[PDB]
């Protein structure tokens, strides 16, 4: 997995961001959205995200697509740690148990069921 | 860079 959000800043600016934004809101968690380096998907115009926690991974799979603007034909999926993540998971949950030491979560976007396909 | 807030409206 690789994001250009690592490449443009280190850890330790990271680190102070993703703590600084979860200090100031509990309920929400940040989030990077990137598209996947082979995926055939659009691009989006922003890559960090504030999700309210108790919003779900399918919703939030909504909200995206309809930045992104794709055809109703067009197949989209989500990565996080290499794998699909759970529909009907939370967005803090799933922040929980994938979050980096950066405070932040990483979710990468492909039109292939496997990240790197 | 500046967080943009997802809601669903």
């Amino acid at each position: 997995m690789k994001f250009q959000y690592k490449e443009d800043h280190p850890f330790e600016y990271r680190k102070k961001e993703g703590e600084k934004i979860r200090k100031k809101y509990p309920d929400r968690v940040p989030v990077i959205v990137e598209k996947a380096p082979k995926a055939r998907v659009p691009d989006l115009d922003k890559r960090k995200y504030l999700v309210p926690s108790d919003l779900t991974v399918g919703q939030f799979y909504f909200l995206i697509r309809k930045r992104i603007h794709l055809r109703p034909e067009d197949a989209l999926f989500f990565f996080v740690n290499n794998t699909i993540p759970p529909t009907s998971a939370t967005m803090g949950q799933l922040y929980e148990d994938n979050h980096e030491e950066d405070y932040f979560l990483y979710v990468a976007y492909s039109d292939e069921s496997v990240y790197g396909k | 860079s500046t967080f943009t807030n997802i809601s669903l409206a």
